[PDB]
């Protein structure tokens, strides 16, 4: 009960920006945070909710050649620089996503995720 | 120490 997601249509592909690694009970799961300029920023408040894309899910193989599951979120690229700046403000933008992937899909991610600090994208573009 | 995915590749 805290601030939630608010899916917005996009296509996409964007520009990946970093990559976070969790997991189901099947398997793992890659959420990669990217951000475009056509996707809106939040909303300035009088007095938060955070617009985002939720990709389909698609298949990439792990470093041991094993299928995963990725799914790509998309935010405003202004606000992808005040994420940059913001341990705090990106922290909670990852559980948003997480929660706005599992709400869309049906899933139960893992809360303890973990940051990819070399690779910025699980999978192509 | 590294995750085991944690590697870079250019997409």
């Amino acid at each position: 009960a805290h601030s939630a997601a608010l899916e917005v249509l996009f296509q996409g592909p964007g520009q990946p920006g970093f990559c976070i690694k969790t997991n189901s009970s099947e398997g793992k799961v890659f959420i990669n945070i990217c951000h475009s300029p056509s996707i809106p920023p939040p909303a300035d408040v009088t007095e938060f909710r955070i617009p985002m894309s939720l990709g389909e899910p698609h298949a990439e193989l792990d470093a041991k050649g094993q299928g995963c599951t990725a799914y790509d979120v998309a935010v405003n690229s202004d606000f992808y620089r005040r994420m940059q700046n913001s341990d705090f403000l990106r922290e909670l933008v990852i559980t948003i996503a997480r929660e706005g992937l599992e709400d869309k899909y049906n899933l139960q991610l893992n809360p303890e995720w973990r940051m990819m600090k070399n690779r910025p994208f699980m999978g192509s573009i | 120490a590294l995750d085991s995915d944690d590697e870079f590749v250019p997409y």
